[PDB]
RNA sequence: AAAAAUGUUCA
RNA sequence: CGAAGAACCUUACCUGGUCUUGACAUCCACGGAAGUUUUCAGAGAUGAGAAUGUGCCUUCGGGAACCGUGAGACAGGUGCUGCAUGGCUGUCGUCAGCUCGUGUUGUGAAAUGUUGGGUUAAGUCCCGCAACGAGCGCAACCCUUAUCCUUUGUUGCCAGCGGUCCGGCCGGGAACUCAAAGGAGACUGCCAGUGAUAAACUGGAGGAAGGUGGGGAUGACGUCAAGUCAUCAUGGCCCUUACGACCAGGGCUACACACGUGCUACAAUGGCGCAUACAAAGAGAAGCGACCUCGCGAGAGCAAGCGGACCUCAUAAAGUGCGUCGUAGUCCGGAUUGGAGUCUGCAACUCGACUCCAUGAAGUCGGAAUCGCUAGUAAUCGUGGAUCAGAAUGCCACGGUG
């Protein structure tokens, strides 16, 4: 197809970027690189968690790292106990100043990241695919929504006559750009082979 | 100077102070005629001048920038009535509906990926 | 289609005050570009100035307004039959056509320069050294001998 | 109905002012009187049988008692009362009115 | 991918301004286009070593030389993933 | 005298979030400078949005990164600590001149 | 209301 | 076209040198600070050496980094299946379509809606109707450009003011153009007519701009087992002293043909010689490199300036006025080749670019046939950028004329 990256289009309306620092030729390429290395450790070590967002400011080019959670667990009963050691690795790769900024999504399960990984997890351990995403799309409608859709891959048993797993669910626009979608990727993993998973919840305005 | 005018037309924009004094055409310490070599350009900008009749009774300096050659006389045919307009509101009428305080947006348009021109594509053949 | 679509009106001529002499600039359009067109435009008209202390320009007008196009064939629906129906052309159009073709003419007449063309070219009204006389015989040939209806 | 007092629904253009001005008075042109309901009644006299004869059909499918008169060339069916007349007239349809208007509210009075 | 060849490519790296650059470069004058003096001349072009004209910029992600950008040090596709996400500041679709 | 370079992304940063400084500035300096524009120094790229052939799409890019610089000048040498210690930015190029 | 065929096997 | 640069190197291909828990990963044990400068032979990979360094902590054992060796579990594979696939992209198609829930009709498949009468650029809006409601799409909502207002004035500006090395060269003023943040505006909104009094349409005005204003960006539910395991990701399959790995040379720039996509001319509406006119937008500290000196020249030296509305790249070209040549394959055109040079690189023989001179071609505007383009479009004239050590008649972008 011909497609549009969706959350790549309300840019500046009300999505920020997850590099915002004022940088050079130079180390435009250097940073950027430097950042994703941690991120790669991070999502691995806080898949344990339910992650959100991550963004990096670089105030002095000493870093920042404002990582969102959704559980507050990562914070309560292993208070620092827990970040120190992520902090560590933070050294570890950044050879400037490290530093590490903690913030909670009170959101459960839904809206960005949270449905997207939450739904790639079940995929993995088998749960039942049919019923498995009927559950998962009831569910973001309780705690509200005005509507989501998350688009899975077909090829279930590997082979294809027409099985493929759509839903649409609610309403989800793409014509008004201030009228604010979420969107997030992951992706499962199959013994058989990929599968995607995509998720576009419609929750906002400006 | 006593009345100013705009008048940016074909990427030019020409400052346009009309001043008290006599019929000259003084722009850039010149003319038109010998700020430009030969001119078609020249009896053009000279239109709205004849079109009521004016230039033998006040004075006017003009610092046109950038742009064209023909687009610089755009700038000086725009800017003239957009201080002709305000010299006299009774030939406000006469001005917009003889197109001279109407801006031209005819104006170059941009190259694109895949096209060679603003619309031209390449030519296919076998033989 | 089902609109008329043209465009932009072109300035008439600035100094010698006349929108005929500045379409056929356009006829001579070379480069793109107008202005080493003009030259040669001016060039021929000075030709023609010296054997025509009158007007030159009645040169043109006659020769091209005694050719009066009115030939093609289409068809449409009639009464539940279509038929093959002759056309004939409106006399506005015979005019903007006829104005243009004397001087497209020039650049085959195998001179050395577009002075000697277009000046003993266009001179002629009726007896015409452009392709003027030369669509009469085919355009009156064709018509209303060869040609079913209007 | 309450929305139709406030500025909010004659807002910007006339794209929208006039668009939910029109969409509101063509919704209560003969609706008006069923939005004042939140169910069903306990009786339903219809004169039609030609183009309330979807009445006679559905809400004789919810056993909902139609009383009911000819178009002096269908006789409705599904009915419980049937009457021989007219459609037209006002010995007729005229007449009929004012007995929904004294025996209605004046059943148990 | 083709880990192995990257991993050579790597390497060039460290000796092109450690046994090369500034040891090579040495030349001056009398090795150059100023002058000439044979001695000197054909004894610095004796080593040959690391040479950062025997190596690419390189892609430090795929390591391919096709559709690089020296201006993020990486190729076509490992600036376009990340761009469309909307990661970088400031990088958007042109909609002049 | 000083140059004060501001130089940053967005409107909504270079604009937004800088008067802060304009401000404690007024009463340790004896001037400001209001915010004053430059030709934007900016960039347009294209990257071939396929990973294979159609060249028929590319992925074109644009990106003004603003330039209102604003730029207090000041014979006034008492304005630094309340200038520059004080207060602070990130995102924002910020350059000091004597 | 302006002539005109032909399509190896297999989802 | 993938490939915005194939000398070697890259680069997968080839020929050769060379190795097999490995070139690349983790973990365990052994030895040893890591390293430093150097010799010989080899094409190099390397192999075999000579001296030199004795670091970081210690709880003195121990570690921390790292180097060599040992050993496996393992590791490696741009290898094969794009009909095992994700992701991406193209495609019809920027087409106005596409459905769904509820009710109803029909035994059902399905239908309705979504059809009809008008209308819209549009399943656009209105009227009507066993259809009633809702969802995706279309445009809308995002951008940008056409005026004018607001502010802010340095590296930018020069009205009006004086000075002037006469040069915005100086102060000076922020008016102005410009800059660039925030606005004003357009809404068939008004005016007439037309139209089912309906929706709506056509003219009119005013304006910078009317009736989807102009230019972007947006590809529906989907189809093509479309392409892409070699961008990357990956299911299975396969190779295992190797389909693995490391190095040197050669190839990817043959050629006996055929075809695609380009560039350049054939000329006076031009060519050449002179002088001269006006642009826009980007580039940039192993960076751009003025200047001034030499070099006919390419360019080399010498060396300032700028972290670039400062300085450098930087010098627009058609155009213009004059000089000429006369329609000749020439004064057109420029291939081919000879000889001499510049530069990037260790180094340019295959297969790097530039200049000087000499040699001076084919081609005399192109058949049958065939293609694009509706306006600042076609046309034409330059210009800059990327890529890039070093390779544009290529790609990408910008304005002039038209």
């Amino acid at each position: 197809g011909q497609k549009v990256h969706p959350n790549g289009i309300r840019l500046g309306i009300v999505k920020p970027w997850n590099s915002t620092w004022f940088a050079n030729t130079k180390e435009f390429a250097d940073n950027l690189d430097s950042d994703f290395k941690v991120r790669q450790y991070l999502t691995k070590e806080l898949a344990k968690a339910s992650v959100s967002r991550i963004v990096i400011e670089r105030p002095a080019k000493s870093i920042r790292v404002t990582i969102h959670t959704a559980r507050p667990g990562i914070v309560i009963g292993k208070k620092g106990e827990d970040v120190e050691k992520l902090r560590k690795v933070v050294a570890d790769i950044a050879g400037v100043p490290a530093q590490i900024n903690i913030a909670e999504v009170r959101k459960p399960e839904l809206d960005a990241k949270l449905v997207a990984d939450s739904i790639t997890s079940q995929l993995e351990r088998r749960v039942m695919f049919r019923r498995a995403m009927k559950r998962a799309v009831q569910n973001a409608m309780r705690l509200g929504a005005k509507g989501i859709k998350v688009e899975v891959s077909g090829r279930l048993g590997g082979a294809e006559i027409a099985r493929t797993e759509w839903y649409r669910e609610g309403r989800v626009p793409l014509h008004t750009l201030r009228a604010d979608i979420d969107y997030n990727t992951s992706e499962a993993h199959t013994t058989y082979g990929v599968i995607g998973v995509k998720v576009w919840i419609f929750k906002g305005e400006i | 100077n006593q009345y100013y005018g705009t008048g940016r037309r074909k990427s030019s924009a020409a400052r346009v102070f009309i001043k008290p004094g006599n019929g000259k055409i003084v722009i850039n310490q010149r003319s038109l005629e010998q700020y430009f070599g030969r001119e078609t350009a020249r009896m053009v900008v000279r239109q709205p001048l004849e079109l009521v009749d004016m230039v033998e009774k006040l004075d006017l300096y003009i610092t046109v920038k950038g742009g064209g050659i023909s687009g610089q006389a755009g700038a000086i045919r725009h800017g003239i009535t957009r201080a002709l307009m305000e010299y006299d509101e009774s030939l406000r009428s006469e001005l917009r509906k003889a197109g001279f305080v109407t801006r031209d947006a005819r104006q170059v348009e941009r190259k694109k990926v895949g096209l060679r021109k603003a619309r031209r594509r390449p030519q296919f053949s076998k033989r | 289609r089902r609109r008329v679509i043209g465009q932009r009106k072109i300035l008439p001529d600035p100094k010698f005050g006349s929108e005929l002499l500045a379409k056929f600039v356009n006829i001579l359009m070379v480069d793109g570009k107008k202005s080493t067109a003009e030259s040669i435009v001016y060039s021929a008209l000075e030709t023609l100035a010296q054997r025509s202390g009158k007007s030159e320009l009645e040169a043109f007008e006659v020769a091209l307004e005694n050719v009066r196009p009115t030939v093609e064939v289409k068809s449409r629906r009639v009464g539940g039959s279509t038929y093959q129906v002759p056309v004939e052309v409106r006399p506005v159009r015979r005019n903007a056509l006829a104005m243009r073709w004397i001087v497209e003419a020039a650049r085959k007449r195998g001179d050395k320069s577009m002075a000697l063309r277009l000046a003993n070219e266009l001179s002629d009204a009726a007896e015409n050294k452009g392709t003027a006389v030369k669509k009469r015989e085919d355009v009156h040939r064709m018509a209303e001998a060869n040609k079913a209806f209007a | 109905e309450t929305q139709s007092q406030d500025g909010t629904f004659d807002k910007l253009t006339k794209k929208e002012a006039l668009m939910r001005t029109r969409e509101l008075e063509k919704l209560e042109n003969s609706l008006g009187g069923i939005k004042d309901m939140g169910g069903l009644p306990d009786a339903l006299f219809v004169i039609d049988a030609d183009h309330e004869h979807i009445a006679i059909k559905e809400a004789n499918n919810l056993g909902i008692p139609v009383f009911a008169i000819v178009d002096t060339n269908s006789d409705p069916d599904g009915v419980d009362f049937v009457i021989p007349g007219n459609d037209d007239a006002i010995r007729a349809v005229t007449l009929y009115l004012g007995a929904v208007a004294a025996t209605v509210r004046e059943g148990r009075s | 991918a083709k880990q192995s060849m990257k991993a050579r490519e790597v390497k060039r790296v460290a000796l092109a301004d450690k046994y090369f650059a500034k040891r090579a470069e040495l030349k001056a004058i009398i090795s150059d286009v100023n002058a000439r003096w044979n001695a000197v001349l054909k004894l610095q072009t004796l080593p040959r070593d690391s040479s950062p004209s025997r190596q690419r910029n390189r892609c430090r992600q795929t390591g391919r030389p096709h559709g690089f950008l020296r201006k993020f040090g990486l190729s076509r596709i490992k600036v376009r993933e990340a761009a469309m996400r909307g990661e970088i500041p400031g990088l958007k679709k042109a909609s002049w | 005298r000083i140059r004060i370079r501001l130089k940053a992304f967005d409107h909504r940063l270079i604009d937004q979030a800088t008067a802060e400084i304009v401000e404690t500035a007024k009463r340790t300096g004896a001037q400001v400078r209001g915010p004053i524009p430059l030709p934007t120094r900016k960039e347009r790229f294209t990257v071939l949005i396929s990973p294979h052939v159609n060249k028929d799409a590319r992925d074109q890019y644009e990106i003004r990164t603003h330039l209102r610089l604003v730029d207090i000048v000041e014979p006034t040498e008492k304005t630094v600590d309340a200038l520059m210690r004080l207060d602070l930015a990130a995102g924002v190029d910020v350059q000091i001149s004597l």
